[PDB]
RNA sequence: GGGAUGGCUUGUGGCGGCCAAGCGUUCAUAGCGACGUCGCUUUGAUCCUUCGAUGUCGGCUCUUCCUAUCAUACCGAAGCAGAAUUCGGUAAGCGUUGGAUUGUUCACCCACUAAUAGGGAACGUGAGCUGGGUUUAGACCGUCGUGAGACAGGUUA
RNA sequence: GUCCUAAGGGGGGCUCAUGGAGAACAGAAAUCUCCAGUAGAACAAAAGGGUAAAAGUCCCCUUGAUUUUGAUUUUCAGUGU
RNA sequence: AGACCCUGUUGAGCUUGACUCUAGUUUGACAUUGUGAAAAGA
RNA sequence: AUGGCCAGAAAGUGGUGUUGACGCAAUGUGAUUUCUGCCCAGUGCUCUGAAUGUCAAAGUGAAGAAAUUCAACCAAGCGCGGGUAAACGGCGGGAGUAACUAUGACUCUCUGUAGCCAAAUGGAUUA
């Protein structure tokens, strides 16, 4: 067990669903669905804007 | 394993709980006779699609030091070896090693005869296709010691070698070849190792008349040094995992021939003689 | 979606129980949870089984579960 | 608060969720036909099967 | 009426018959009446009571059986449904071992349902009674199944016949020490 | 210490497809579309499928108003022979009742009758009399809690 | 501090490092051609035998960024489709 | 200026492995505390 | 009884006590009749049974010029190891074995129109 796994089991943490754990969410600034990581992902958001 | 192919190939040589088929190293030492050489090429040719073939030569002793031949299967992924040898005191020597976690689990050294043996080319017949594997025959009073002997070690190296890939069918086209190892309880006694085709003729019956007809290679062997297993080793290699397919059976718990999940009740026997019934004025005569 | 359900015999009411004023479906061997551990009440009266269901290249309307 | 209320494009839409074969329908069949009734079995869990495909049909003076 | 929505629509929910008040019937015909019983659903005999019960350690294995096959859930609900005055409130109690429902000769006492913990993992739920209706029973076959109070009936003696049928000349004969009668009047 | 939706509503379902007078367009032939229509929602049967109170209603006693008319008056139509009716129109002048049932959403049954119509003036918070939602302090029973106590609840004053 | 229809997968074509001999500027070192080249390059690992009509390198197609079902395995579930 | 609902740097009663303490109880040591023996260690 | 249960700030203090188990004190239940679902052993209750495992103050030893520091030793309780009011609590049974003791683990399979038996009665449907 590693640490993230044994104070899981301690505090009873489950483990999340695999519709919530997908990489996607919707915008609506946009409207538009976008990833939250990795290519044009939502975490490096303005990094391209112009302004 | 940053590279996706190195990250499938580190999966394939993970520990799994159904095996992949074992892979066999065929490689020879220093010295190596000829007969040697081809009883060898004859083993790969029976045993080809699950082998890998060394061509050089190498200064390894294996009942002196394993070392080298635990790192060869490290390397190669391979848990069977077959070790070719020559010598003034051992003339011919076909070592099988059989390894568990890349280390030493048992080895066996087979003594080869010279003048008997034959190749599977001086058979003037058709041969096993490739990949197909043989039916198995083993015959004689040598492999039924209830301590684990050498011919012991030998039937299980052999079932080993020539088990081919798992299935749950089998084409009834695919039963034309037969192993048969042959070895007599007892001035040593001789391991036998031949291999035949079979045809079929009508018997009149619904079962059919089988015929032999010899495929190659002619083998004696005489069982020479043994390197046997520790148990806990052995304990370990002889576990048995259970797949995910295979149900925990649980207690009054089954499945109908519908899927269903079905529950077994259990009343008992019905006891009426210890109740007393009401005692009305309308039955106190 | 929840309205709040009160609980209790005093004036002031207890309101942790919710019920679910959409349609809803429970599936197949569905047994309600016993009423002290009952958060979510899903009414009997507002659950569905089967649907008028359309198939846009046949242009068929069947009922289906 | 309102939340938004988006269904994202997804080819697992466009998909048979479950499927089977004639083989398993003909086992389910004759399973369906040589069915008991025991009193002392109880229903755990039901079989998400497609029982339309898998029930005989009503009789012809019915139909 | 309620066994044919049960096979309809809930198949997951399991039937059990309990054959109350044994004791006021003989026991050969008790035991004939479960073999009649069991060829639908398990049955047990029982005579409901705090302090001198029969077959109460019986229902209480079935539930835990029921407990055991259901243990992946909290606890199992066990729904007691029937006629009025069958005793179902006094089956309660009989497997509590202690009045937690209330028991009276009126049919209709229970009201309304009431959850009581007999284990940990086992609950009973105590339902008022219910006559399913149909077009041939009689208010005379209600009123001689236990359906009604019989102090607010109009004309109590027309029911007295069907009793004298169901009844036997001489248990009546001696239940009231009184014979020579001809007719429900001239007893009465 | 503060505090206590509204010119709303009414009689005719939703989803999907088709048609469509027309609107637009006529360097694009798309897009809206009333009226309709088509598909999903027992040979007069079955009676062995009643599907969850957070939201509360009552009764007397008495007056008035509306009409969205149950009866009475008049009228139009119908195989309306007669009799008894059915549908519709004008009309609120005049009436529209005892009674049973509290194991209970008190709503339905029975009868008499010409008929036993529906609403408002409270319920868009709210001092006439008096029962249910209903609930200060006494008390048991059930559920939860180690407990003080709380409640899925039920009962009594 | 910049750039990218992401990586991955499948298929197909091709062969690398280097040396010799040649070609205006071009001269040890720019590009082109031939010959010779067991990999001495590249990419992975840490061979004591990794890979050459490929595991290298360029094209084509997918790029949908973590699918569906399960009476089965292990763990959990007071919100047990 | 009731009752109800809402708010508090809220007050107070009550409960419990909530925190810090504590009566009582229990255990050890020093003092009160003296006079002779026998044995084992310094 | 050099005791239990209480009280007092303390006392050469008081009560129970002019008391002594057929008594005193603290609990729970609540006449009679009925009545103790079956079996344990997780929490708890209690065993001076071996340990120093935790281990305060005092005391003992080592170093240092000393302040001081470092060491063993170390009561009760806790812990470890035993029997239960088996109270709370848990608890579908019955056979087996290869384990061999706890926890086992792995197979099998379970469905009298008013009687009999009990010291008249078979009851709480209690006057
Ligand atoms: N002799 C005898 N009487 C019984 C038995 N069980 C119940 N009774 C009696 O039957 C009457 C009915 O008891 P209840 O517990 O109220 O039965 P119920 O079906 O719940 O009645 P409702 O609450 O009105 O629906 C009680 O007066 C009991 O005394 C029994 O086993 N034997
Ligand atoms: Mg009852
Ligand atoms: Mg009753």
């Amino acid at each position: 067990e590693t640490k993230w796994q044994a104070f899981a089991r301690r505090r009873g943490i489950k483990p999340k669903t695999r519709e919530q754990r997908r990489n996607l969410q919707y915008n609506p600034t946009t409207g538009q669905w976008e990833r939250k990581w990795g290519y044009k992902g939502a975490n490096k958001r303005g990094e391209t804007d112009p302004i | 394993p940053r590279n996706a192919r190195s990250k499938r190939a580190l999966e394939k040589r993970a520990p799994k709980i159904v095996e992949n088929p074992k892979t066999c190293l065929f490689l020879r030492g220093t010295t190596c006779s000829q007969i040697t050489q081809d009883a060898m090429n004859d083993l790969y040719a029976m045993r080809q699609v699950h082998a890998k073939r060394f061509h050089k030569k190498n200064a390894i002793h294996p009942f002196e030091d394993a070392t080298s031949l635990c790192f060869f299967s490290e390397k190669n992924d391979c848990s069977l070896m077959v070790f070719g040898s020559s010598n003034k005191k051992r003339p011919h020597t076909l070592t099988f090693v059989r390894m568990f976690d890349y280390k030493v689990l048992d080895m066996l050294e087979f003594y080869l005869d010279p003048d008997t043996y034959r190749s599977i080319s001086q058979f003037k017949t058709s041969k096993i296709p490739i990949g197909m594997r043989p039916m198995m025959v083993f015959a004689g009073t040598a492999f039924e010691s209830p301590v684990p002997n050498a011919f012991t070690m030998a039937k299980s190296m052999l079932i080993d070698f020539f088990r081919g890939e798992p299935s749950d069918k089998i084409d009834v086209e695919g039963l034309r070849f037969v192993v048969v190892v042959t070895a007599d309880e007892p001035q040593k006694p001789i391991l036998r190792l031949r291999v035949y085709g079979i045809r079929t003729k009508r018997s009149g019956t619904r079962l059919p008349r089988v015929e032999v007809e010899e495929h190659g290679p002619r083998m004696d062997f005489r069982l020479g040094r043994m390197r046997e297993p520790d148990p806990a080793m052995l304990k370990e290699a002889m576990k048995k995992a259970k797949t995910p397919q295979e149900e925990r059976t649980k207690k009054n718990i089954s499945m109908d021939l519908l899927g269903d999940k079905i529950g077994r009740i259990h009343m008992g026997k019905t006891d009426l003689s210890k109740l007393q019934t009401r005692k009305m004025k309308g039955l106190k005569r | 979606m929840f309205k709040v359900v009160k609980t209790g015999k005093k004036t002031h009411k207890k309101g942790w129980k919710r019920i679910v004023t959409k349609p809803t479906f429970v599936g197949p061997d569905f047994t309600r949870r016993p009423v002290k551990y009952e958060r979510f009440i899903r009414p009997m009266g507002l659950r569905y089984k089967k649907a008028n269901v359309t198939h846009p290249t046949l242009n068929v309307t069947v009922q289906l579960p | 608060e309102v939340p938004k209320a988006v269904i994202e494009p997804n080819r697992k839409w466009f998909t048979n969720t479950r499927v089977i074969s004639q083989d398993t329908l003909q086992s389910f069949r004759e399973a369906m036909a040589e069915k008991q009734k025991d009193p002392y079995t109880v229903l755990l869990k039901s079989n998400k099967l497609p029982m339309s495909l898998i029930r005989d049909g009503p009789k012809l003076e019915d139909g | 009426h309620v066994e044919k929505y049960l096979a309809a629509e809930a198949p997951h929910k399991h039937l059990v018959f309990v054959l109350n008040k044994i004791d006021l019937v003989p026991s050969s015909q008790a035991a004939a009446w479960i073999r009649i019983l069991q060829k639908d659903h398990p049955t047990c005999a029982m005579r409901a009571s705090i302090t001198n019960p029969f077959g109460r350690g019986s229902l209480i294995d079935l539930l835990r059986q029921f407990s055991v096959l259901h243990k992946d859930r909290k606890q199992i609900s066990v729904g007691l449904i029937g006629y009025p005055n069958v005793g179902k409130s006094s089956i309660i109690n009989a497997l509590r071992g202690k009045a937690v429902a209330k028991v009276a000769p009126i049919p209709g006492e229970t009201k309304v349902w009431q959850y009581v913990t007999l284990m940990k993992r086992i609950y009973l739920i105590d339902c008022p009674g219910i006559v399913p209706p149909n077009q041939h029973d009689t208010p005379e076959d209600l009123l001689l199944r236990g359906v009604v109070r019989v102090e607010n009936v109009e004309h109590p003696e027309q029911y007295i016949p069907a009793v004298l049928r169901k009844v036997k000349q001489h248990h009546m004969e001696r239940t009231y020490e009184l014979r020579g009668w001809k007719d429900h009047i001239e007893f009465l």
